[PDB]
RNA sequence: GUUUAAUUCGAAGCAACGCGAAGAACCUUACCAGGCCUUGACAUGCUAGGGAACCCGGGUGAAAGCCUGGGGUGCCCCGCGAGGGGAGCCCUAGCACAGGUGCUGCAUGGCCGUCGUCAGCUCGUGCCGUGAGGUGUUGGGUUAAGUCCCGCAACGAGCGCAACCCCCGCCGUUAGUUGCCAGCGGUUCGGCCGGGCACUCUAACGGGACUGCCCGCGAAAGCGGGAGGAAGGAGGGGACGACGUCUGGUCAGCAUGGCCCUUACGGCCUGGGCGACACACGUGCUACAAUGCCCACUACAAAGCGAUGCCACCCGGCAACGGGGAGCUAAUCGCAAAAAGGUGGGCCCAGUUCGGAUUGGGGUCUGCAACCCGACCCCAUGAAGCCGGAAUCGCUAGUAAUCGCGGAUCAGCCAUGCCGCG
């Protein structure tokens, strides 16, 4: 009666749950409209709809789990498309060529000994 | 019913043991939900390689502790015999809680 | 910061309370410092070491919360 | 002061006032761990050896 | 000077530890405490037989100690007035389940320390280094081995200088994991002083 | 001396555990 | 940076308008790793010329851009046995990147207490040809095309 | 460097200078001053007196040390008995002795750094040369690379690059004390419950990426691609550091030759010192502000840690904190509140509601004890600081900057430095 999506970027977790509704899109309660009040990338989290000309259509339950805020958004920009394909699989050639169906993994670098912020070596003094 | 975890710094000695315990009941009594892998706990120790001035060039060690869990759903009076009978394990410690 | 309770070293009272069975003298040669300047003792002079010698001072009413180790300077530069 | 200081770290004299540590084999003062009782030296020259259970060399 | 401890690089894989037991939180040192003197007790008492390894089996209360020596005919005693009295006289510091083993050795000259043990023993006596290793790194390879390497350094000839030495034939891929190479730690107190006798013995793969 | 013996300055150099911190 | 000629990063276009050029500028004003805090300035400025006049804040943006992209410029280069400077044209991509960083750094100089004020002005004042970003633009050409005589290297 | 009595020693361009220190209030401590001890603070062995062992105390003495006291009196060769002996342990005397952070890293072992993650170091056969030796490793091209290709009197290999190891990107299974109304039944409408294991998450083994295919280019390796695929040409980090130079660094982590010290160059205590300051440099910390600064309200972590410890919570406290005490020997309990973020009001350019150095007074908070030589907080005092010369530093991607969260030694103690996390 619905389709599920997974979305992990920058070690974030945001369970994505698509249903065929009309206009309910919230997150753990709160309200995605106003959970994310004051953003800029906010519209960018729902992109695979206006790019498929189908925003005024389905509905979405959302669960997030930890992770970074932008990483919480950028992961949502996946589980949408990382759903639907189960019984709505023709949603591909107007996505992957345009370039959405990818994790874009960019995990941080760990701090390393003998350095500072992982790659900034200390000041160097020949004198 | 009775509760046991399994703690070992090496999963190979732990998983096998965890696979070993299942033999003394799951093939002695009712089915048992398989091992329950806890998130592995680490004791992360990084030490300066050098013995003197060279403070950098350090090297890192870990004393990982792999924790796993097994719960029996029907404590069978005959299977428990098969437990203590298994006095051939490995260098791993386990506890029994109620 | 001397909280609920103040202090002063033991043999000090040995070396300073016998100075009052008759309100006694002033001469002394001891070895403590971290003690508290005793409001009940603003009437003597106390031998306080520095590093090589004991350098004392006449005690004065105002000296209370401060420590006996301040009147004996150590790093001879000033 | 090699064989003269560790002995002090036994009798426990003055109050909780001089309670410090001491590596076993290396007998070294600081850089000692309360887990192994070994200086950062007297640990490696057994860690790399292997007399230190589960103490592999990290990697991540 | 580089190349960190090959075994120290092995360790957590291939060759497993020279001991074996889990330990709890605050009982680790408490067990390690007397665990080390167990080894330290024998590395000059059990020596005249060629010691190369000593496991430690524990889990709780009972301790099983297994030794790996090549010449057991003297550590065992004329009938037990050694191996069975070494156990009893071992609890005196650690009242534990006194257990022992003695694993045989079919080919001594294939364990890295035993060479370095033999070399230092041979180095102590006024012997020809360069031509006590050449014989050695050959009889290693002779005993079915397939690679070796035995480096020593110190006061060769007692001269004021201190050049190391070489004696090797074949492949010793130290940097590879599956190689399985044992490593020898020796020591030689001498007339002039202290030496440094090492040894690598490649063995196989997979 | 930030974080040592007898002043008042600052403790992002001395720590605080065991110092005066709650134990039991 | 000697052998292979590297790869130009390709950027995420804007959401509001439909052009990479927009994002190409908002990330440029971004400081201290503060991203949303920058698009306000831009879009708060956008929502001024909408009220200033019937000039769309984008369909004008690009004109001062083409009023800040120069043509030919100099470059310091060592020859002979001392130090001189060499002129040339301008790489088109560089011409673009040169413009943006020219634009933003003109903000903080403008005497404006708030924020987006520092933005739109240097944009607008350069929409006809009387802006700071124009001065520093032509000055290079003033420092460049005055060196027409260096006709041997050039390449 | 300067000085004090001591300001212990080492470290010396790149390889020293938030380095040995991941523990300079006393001890740590190695330095100074004074007091005292000399078979000891330690180990093995012998002789003699008293005694077993071992607990407790006092006077004095700064402490140590010195003197003294009460008890108590074991295990083995005899003898019930008055009484002989012995092993261990302790104190007092003679010893053998040990002991020293004393010296030489230019006498060493081990360990470490640099070149340097540079890409080189070589062998077997053959060939050229009387021979040492050369070739192979050189030439063109390519790459991170002696990586690889063409050619080449050379052809192959070993050490090294890589790869086999670890963490992340994807997925499958196993397994469900975290999680879940994604479907239902009670809900103080909390995942609290019944309940379930797809999903979340966790940790074991595995498939997967090999220029595999296709459109072209350069013969060749290789290149512009493109599709599929999560990722495509090494996907991105870790650990791994060859032959060898630096007669490199370390007798101060340790062992050790040789010289020396042994009534002290050994040992214990109180105090003082490495924090001393006309100066100068190294590495960092806040800034010198409107993308800014305060106040109130409103969400998201990743990792790490802890029972004789972590501290919810209740009250008290105008605050660091105090009394009581839930839970947790640990995916449960907690440390723990994360900041930038969003809303809303103020401040409208000022030396400022920017910054907190100094300093007066006042506090709680750990331990025998907090002046030189602790925080946090209150009333303030509120300095220079308006972007910095010659120069010079790191950084090619989730990197740079910015914002915050842990760990490691510990009775307290050098933890804004270090190592990890987001
Ligand atoms: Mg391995
Ligand atoms: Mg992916
Ligand atoms: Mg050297
Ligand atoms: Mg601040
Ligand atoms: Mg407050």
């Amino acid at each position: 009666e619905q389709y599920y999506g997974t979305g992990r970027r920058k070690e974030a977790v945001a369970r994505v749950f698509l249903r065929p509704g009309n206009g309910k899109v919230t997150v753990n309660g709160q309200d995605f409209n106003e959970y994310f009040q004051g953003l800029v990338r906010a519209v960018a989290a729902l992109e695979p709809l206006r790019a498929v000309d189908a925003l005024g259509r389905f509905d979405a339950y959302i669960t997030v789990r930890g992770g970074g805020k932008s990483g919480q958004i950028d992961a949502i920009k996946l589980g949408i498309a990382r759903a639907l394909v189960q019984y709505n699989p023709d949603y591909r050639a107007k996505l992957k060529p345009l370039g959405f169906l990818t994790r874009d993994a960019r995990v941080v670098e760990r701090k390393k000994y003998g350095k500072h912020k992982a790659r900034r070596a200390p000041q160097y003094s020949k004198r | 019913k009775i509760r046991i975890k399994l703690r070992g710094f090496d999963h190979k000695t732990l998983d096998a043991s965890a696979q070993k315990i299942v033999e003394a009941a799951r093939r002695s009594g009712a089915q048992v939900s398989g091992p329950i892998p806890l998130p592995t706990r680490v004791r992360r120790f990084t030490v300066i390689r050098g013995p003197f001035k060279h403070k950098d060039s350090r090297e890192h060690f870990e004393l990982r502790t792999h924790n796993r869990l097994v719960d029996i759903i029907n404590p069978n009076r005959k299977t428990i015999e098969q437990l203590m009978t298994l006095d051939l394990p490995t260098g791993v410690e386990i506890e029994i809680k109620t | 910061s001397l909280k609920k309770g103040v202090f002063v070293d033991d043999h000090l009272l040995e070396k300073v309370l016998e100075l009052n069975a008759k309100g006694e003298k002033r001469l002394i040669k001891t070895w403590s410092r971290r003690s508290t300047i005793v409001p009940e003792m603003v009437g003597h002079t106390i031998a306080v070491y520095n590093g090589k010698q004991h350098v004392p001072v006449y005690i004065t009413e105002n000296m209370v919360g401060h420590k006996l180790g301040e009147f004996a300077p150590t790093r001879t530069y000033r | 002061a090699r064989k003269a200081l560790i002995e002090k770290a036994k009798r426990t004299p003055k109050f909780k006032v001089r309670a410090y540590t001491r590596c076993v084999r290396c007998g070294r003062a600081r850089s000692v761990y309360r887990f192994f009782g070994l200086c950062r030296i007297c640990l490696r020259e057994l860690a790399h050896k292997g007399q230190l259970p589960g103490v592999r060399k990290a990697s991540w | 000077g580089n190349k960190i401890h090959p075994i120290g690089f092995r360790l957590g894989i291939t060759r497993d530890w020279e001991s074996r037991w889990y330990a709890g939180k605050k009982q680790y040192r408490h067990l390690l405490l007397e665990d080390q003197r167990i080894r330290g007790l024998l590395e000059k008492e059990l020596y005249s037989a060629g010691l190369a390894r000593v496991d430690i089996e524990r889990a709780a209360d009972n301790v099983a100690v297994t030794v790996h020596v090549a010449k057991p005919g003297v550590v065992i005693g004329r009938g037990g007035e050694r191996i069975r009295v070494l156990r009893e006289e071992l609890a005196k510091l650690t009242g534990k389940n006194v257990a022992l083993n003695v694993q045989e050795v079919q080919n001594p000259n294939l364990s890295a320390p035993l060479v370095a043990q033999r070399v230092a023993e041979q180095i102590e006596r006024r012997f020809a280094v360069r031509r006590a290793i050449k014989q050695a790194v050959q009889r290693v390879m002779e005993s079915g081995a397939k690679g070796a390497k035995v480096i020593v350094s110190g006061r060769i000839g007692g001269a004021e200088q201190a050049r190391t030495e070489w004696a090797a034939q074949g492949r010793v891929p130290l940097h590879t994991l599956r190689a399985n190479i044992d490593y020898g730690f020796a020591l030689a107190r001498t007339t002039y002083g202290v030496l440094g006798v090492k040894a690598y013995i490649f063995l196989g793969e997979v | 001396g930030k974080g040592d013996r007898r002043t008042r300055r600052g403790k992002i150099w001395r720590g605080t555990y065991g110092k005066y911190r709650p134990r039991k | 940076a000697r052998r292979r000629r590297a790869e130009v990063r390709q950027l995420q276009p804007d959401l509001v308008y439909g052009d990479v050029l927009v994002t190409a500028f908002i990330n440029k004003i971004m400081r201290d790793g503060k991203k949303n805090l920058a698009a306000r300035i831009f879009y708060d400025a956008c929502k001024i010329i909408q009220e200033k006049t019937g000039q769309e804040p984008l369909k004008v943006f690009k004109q001062a851009v083409e009023n800040v992209k120069p043509r030919m410029e100099v470059r310091s280069r060592r020859v002979g046995g001392a130090n001189y400077q060499v002129p040339m044209e301008v790489s088109p991509r560089r011409q673009q990147s040169l413009a943006l960083r020219w634009l933003v750094q003109a903000a903080n100089q403008r005497p404006e207490r708030r924020a987006a004020v520092r933005i739109a002005h240097e944009l607008m004042d350069a929409a006809e040809g009387k802006g700071g970003a124009v001065k520093k633009k032509e000055d290079v050409e003033r420092m460049a095309e005055a060196n027409r005589a260096y006709a041997h290297y050039r390449w």
